[PDB]
C-alpha cells in the first residue's frame, strides 16, 4: 500500500539528516510532497 | 537597492508608479526558504512552499524580493532554525498562516501524539550548511502587498 513506500521514503530522509547529507535530505522532503500531492 | 543582491518582480505595476500611487495599507511578508523555492512565491504556483507554507492569490499584484542569504542563515554543522511544513490535509487560502505542530497521521492508526511509524511531525528543518549548492541554499523573500 502507500503507507509502507510513504515510510520508507520518510526514514532516508530522516537518516540522511543524521548522517549530515542535509541536502539530499531536502531533496527526498520534494518526494514526499510530490507523492502525496497525488490521489 | 532597498537590500542587497536583490532579485526582484513586480506583479503590477512598476515600482516608480508605486511612487505615484498612494494606498491605505502596505503589508510586508518575510521568511526563508531554498533557493529553488523562490519560484513558488508567485501567483498561480504550486509546490511545497505555495501549498502549505506561504500562498499567494492568482490575482496577486506586489512584489516579491529574495536574496541569497548563505553567509547569514547557514552554519556549519547545519542552521536547524528554520523549518517549513512538509504534510497538510489541506492546501492553504492566500496568505493563510498555520503554525501547528500536530502529529500527522499518515494512516489509519492513531498517533498519540507521537511521531512514529506513519505518525509524522509536520515541520522538516531545512539545516542550511555553506556548502549547500545555491539551489538549496537559504534565501530571505520579502513580499510587498
Amino acid at each position: 500500500d502507500k503507507l509502507w513506500i510513504l515510510q520508507k521514503i520518510y526514514e532516508i530522509m530522516v537518516r540522511l539528516d543524521e548522517e549530515g547529507h542535509g541536502e539530499a535530505s531536502l531533496m527526498v522532503s520534494d518526494l514526499i510532497y510530490e507523492f502525496m500531492k497525488r490521489d | 537597492n532597498f537590500a542587497p543582491f536583490s532579485a526582484f518582480k513586480c506583479y503590477g505595476v512598476s515600482p516608480t508608479k508605486l511612487n505615484d500611487l498612494c494606498f491605505t495599507n502596505v503589508y510586508a511578508d518575510s521568511f526563508v526558504i531554498r533557493g529553488n523555492e523562490v519560484s513558488q512565491i508567485a501567483p498561480g504556483q504550486t509546490g511545497n512552499i505555495a501549498d502549505y507554507n506561504y500562498k499567494l492569490p492568482d490575482d496577486f499584484t506586489g512584489c516579491v524580493i529574495a536574496w541569497n542569504s548563505n553567509k547569514l542563515d547557514s552554519k556549519v554543522g547545519g542552521n536547524y532554525n528554520y523549518r517549513y511544513r512538509l504534510f497538510r490535509k489541506s492546501n492553504l487560502k492566500p496568505f493563510e498562516r498555520d503554525i501547528s505542530t500536530e502529529i500527522y497521521q499518515a494512516g489509519n492508526k492513531p498517533c498519540n501524539g507521537v511521531a512514529g511509524v506513519n505518525c509524522y511531525f509536520p515541520l522538516q528543518s531545512y539545516g542550511f550548511r555553506p556548502t549547500y549548492g545555491v539551489g538549496h541554499q537559504p534565501y530571505r523573500v520579502v513580499v510587498l502587498s
